[PDB]
């Protein structure tokens, strides 16, 4: 089986920091003020998703159920499914057109006929083709006490932000909008209300050299400000109606060669830790449309092999699941300090094969922050997420049964809260919790 | 047999863990489902019939378990086994019919013949 | 719908993979003896539409239950005196699937419900479901823009 992701975009707007800055980002191809036809920003109108999107005419209930359906014409036999949004700004977008957007998603997986956003998701609950999480991208300027707990209204489990960068000079001449000691901060209120945090980098970016672009990285592990749970590798592209395309004309910027590239990114993946993933290293762009930059489509792959006559193995828990077979498994666990709280990894290991089995993540919530009046009556602690691939099945109950004797002994806590998705409310009211809001909670 | 050799003695202990005596024949290279499927007929208090045997056809293949049940000559516990079995309902139910109306000893020659069991289905 | 006098039938349907049928008996005031007796198993999936068919037999009518995984199950409502009588020493093999529910709405309304009929197709979820009125056709109106009448021909049953 597995989990099937469908991807939509909401509709072609522009970003908000038009207006004050003058202009959108250096890098960022597309969108309305473009060539390319009726394309969302941050895309060519030429990729796969974007094409259905055109062609839906970015109809939120007939373009998620139509790519629900052709994926069950090749035969997944799905059943759970992951939201993710992409393109443009969504939380930018007017309330009103932002709650009606939500609700028809989850109408297309339920069968219920509403525009209730407090009604669409308790139908939700028991749908059978169930939504185990929506992820949504957005700027660390929308990430207030406002915008997170709507997003907990929309089901809303991860989010994705932009950071490109932790220089502060890269973030002021690329027109990016903000301050690198913003995001650090609106990462403390992100991960203490419960949300998997995802950030996006970007090698090769205009004035960050070949030696930076190495100390940027070793820094964003190393700092206990940034240690997030994911990346998405993102290497810059030229295209055509870019702000950057006139440096590449006027001969003021050039890229780097596909040989210091792969080496580059084979020293970056050494250094990833065990409690990240890698999503992608590259973005589906096709190749016609980009003039300087990433040649081939293969990144990943080069990569792979340019670590393997390094002698440095990729320990990246995108890389090292079932995808050979266990036989024997320990338990080991890992403790960070992360932006206010103290993150804690416990997994399903083997050290000789390097495959994991489960995963979770554990918070301490912290004092600092932490808004939200149901963690605050008493000390709580804060569950984001458990993942198990695949008797080979209580390994669920195991890491539950274990990040709840660790809460009340070494947090002291009177409470412990799950940010379980919404069609996945059912696999925790068997094991004793209780929904208050958006969590799905017990007092210890 | 060590497990069965103190919980088939005590009144009380086919009580409680009636369920893990179906795991312990099952389990062995003999493969002893013949007295697994033999208790189970003798449970008359509830529906528990319909909670082992979904049990015992969990880690065992069904018609393997269909097989079974069906040669220790009592026909009723063949049908419970039949309907977990995705099969077709046309093929083995007008069977079962057959099966249901003749004689005893008219039903103990019919009942080989299906299997395999010429020998003593020539008895 | 109504059973002969006072005595009536609701038929509740939602969320889950079963179909809920209540019964009341009517009074000059109000109602009462209102509770849940039977508990329609058979469903995959949601039941988005079910009706009443006319009661043209009196005594003998039909019901619809169209649902989301695709499929539009039927069943049969019978009245006392006419409750297909079972479970007797010379049994028929029943095949526990059709296991004919059964109560009693006061003391002397008795009925049975049994299995009919089940249909493929419709190529994704249906919407809408409609009897006629004087004929046993049966109208369907599914999400893939398509609308269908179904019809039990001769010499062949189905
Ligand atoms: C919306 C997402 O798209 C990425 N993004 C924006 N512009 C480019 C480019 N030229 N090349 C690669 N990725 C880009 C951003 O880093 C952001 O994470
Ligand atoms: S980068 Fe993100 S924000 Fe800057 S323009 Fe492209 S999309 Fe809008």
């Amino acid at each position: 089986s597995g989990i099937a992701v469908v991807a939509v975009m909401c509709k072609p707007h522009r970003c908000p920091h038009i207006a004050y800055t003058g202009n959108i980002c250096v890098y960022c191809p597309g969108g309305p003020d473009s060539d390319f036809e009726y394309s969302t920003q941050s895309y060519t109108g030429y990729e796969p998703t974007s094409m259905r999107a055109i062609r839906a005419r970015y109809d939120p209930y007939e373009q998620a159920r139509g790519r629900v359906e052709q994926l069950k014409q090749l035969g997944h036999s799905i059943d759970k499914v992951e939201y993710v949004l992409m393109g443009g700004t969504f939380m930018s977008l007017p309330k009103e057109y932002r709650e009606d957007f939500i609700v028809k998603l989850h109408n297309a997986l339920s069968g219920f006929n509403g525009n209730d956003i407090d009604e669409a998701i308790l139908y939700s609950q028991q749908s059978l083709t169930k939504c185990v999480g929506i992820t949504i991208e957005t700027r660390p300027d929308y990430c207030t006490q406002t915008h997170l707990d709507d997003m907990l209204k929309y089901g809303c489990t991860r989010l994705e932000i932009g950071v490109q960068s932790l220089y502060e000079d890269v973030a002021r001449d690329t027109n990016r909008g903000h301050t690198v000691r913003s995001v650090c901060e609106t990462f403390a209120v992100s991960k203490d209300a419960g949300y998997k945090v995802v950030s996006h980098m970007m090698p090769d970016l205009p004035n960050v050299g070949m030696e930076r672009d190495i100390e940027q990285f070793k820094e964003y592990f190393e700092n206990p400000d940034f240690r997030t749970d994911g990346l998405k590798i993102y290497p810059t592209l030229v295209i055509r109606g870019t702000g950057l395309y006139e440096l590449w004309k006027t001969g003021r910027y050039k890229s780097y060669s596909a040989n210091a590239l792969v080496d580059l990114v084979a020293r970056i993946l050494a250094l990833v830790p065990p409690w990240t993933r890698i999503y992608r290293v590259q973005r589906d762009i096709p190749m016609p449309l980009v003039t300087s930059g990433v040649d081939n489509g293969n990144l990943r792959e080069l990569a792979l092999a340019r670590m393997k006559d390094l002698g440095t193995t990729c320990r990246d828990v995108r890389t090292r699941e079932v995808g050979v077979q266990p036989d024997q498994v320990e338990l080991i666990r890992r403790d960070y300090y992360a932006n206010g709280g103290w993150e804690t990894f416990l997994s399903y290991e083997d050290p000789k094969k390097d495959i994991l089995i489960g995963l979770l993540r554990l918070r301490k919530a912290s004092k600092k922050y932490t808004y939200r009046k149901e963690f605050t009556s008493q000390r709580t602690s804060i569950v984001r997420e458990l993942h198990v691939y695949g008797q080979h099945q209580g390994f669920g109950t195991l890491l539950m049964e274990e990040a709840e004797r660790i809460a009340k002994e070494e947090h002291g806590s009177e409470k412990i809260s799950v940010i379980s998705g919404v069609g996945v409310r059912n696999y925790y009211g068997k094991l004793g919790y209780e929904l208050d809001g958006p969590y799905m909670s017990k007092r210890i | 047999d060590a497990v069965l050799n103190v919980l088939l003695s005590n009144p009380e202990y086919k009580k409680k863990y009636l369920q893990t005596i179906i795991t312990a024949y099952a389990s062995q290279n003999p493969q002893n489902l013949s007295a697994a499927l033999k208790l189970i007929s003798e449970l008359e208090n509830s529906e528990e019939k319909d909670s082992c045997v979904t049990y015992l056809c969990f880690l065992q293949d069904v018609n393997v378990v269909y097989k079974s049940a069906l040669s220790l000559y009592d026909v009723s516990l063949a049908l419970l086994v039949a309907q977990k079995s995705q099969m077709d309902p046309r093929e083995y139910l007008p069977f079962l019919q057959e099966l249901q109306d003749n004689e005893p000893l008219r039903r103990k020659f019919l009942i080989d013949d299906y299997l395999g069991n010429y020998e003593k289905a020539l008895e | 719908s109504k059973v002969e006098e006072k005595k009536y039938l609701l038929a509740i349907g939602g969320t889950n993979v079963n179909v809920f049928i209540a019964s009341f008996i009517l009074s000059d005031s109000g109602i009462e003896k209102c509770r849940v007796v039977a508990e329609l198993e058979g469903h995959e999936d949601w039941v988005k539409s079910l009706a009443f068919r006319h009661q043209e037999t009196p005594g003998d009518y039909l019901l619809c239950s169209g649902s989301q995984d695709r499929y539009i199950r039927l069943w049969r409502i019978r009245i006392n005196d006419l409750i297909d009588d079972s479970e007797e020493d010379s049994k028929k093999l029943t095949l526990l699937s059709n296991k004919q529910y059964k109560f009693q709405i006061d003391d002397e309304l008795r009925v049975g419900i049994n299995f009919e009929a089940l249909i493929m197709g419709h190529d994704d979820w249906i919407s809408s479901l409609q009897w006629h009125e004087s004929r046993l056709q049966l109208l369907a109106a599914t999400a893939d823009t398509s609308l269908m009448v179904w019809e039990p021909d001769e010499t062949s049953g189905i």
